[PDB]
């Protein structure tokens, strides 16, 4: 059971760490394409921005 | 009112001669070249 918590924490993290990257090449990618402001663009309003 | 079918009845015969000299041609114009875009350089800034 100590084994498992040790090694999941890292994975868990390496999870976080990916999923963080998804969300920054996307915003990259909208912005470089619509020519908005930057950092204007956030995580919490990325479905209002989209639609 | 002013009407402008006085105008397109004058110069009738010239329209008629310009879309038979105009068949291998494209009229319009696109909104987008310029005599400096083949030469330019575009440059993007992330201050942030």
């Amino acid at each position: 059971i100590f084994a498992s918590i040790v090694t999941f924490s890292i994975y868990g993290f390496k999870a976080t760490f990916n999923y963080e990257n998804c969300l920054k090449k996307v915003s990259l990618l909208l912005t470089n394409t619509f020519d908005l402001e930057d950092g204007f663009l956030t995580a919490s309003n990325l479905e209002q921005v989209k639609g | 009112n002013m009407n402008v079918r006085p105008l397109l009845n004058y110069f009738e015969p010239l329209f008629t001669w310009l879309k038979d000299q105009n068949k291998n041609s494209f009229v319009g114009w696109s909104t987008d070249w310029s005599p400096y875009a083949d030469q330019s350089i575009k440059v993007r800034i992330s201050l942030k």
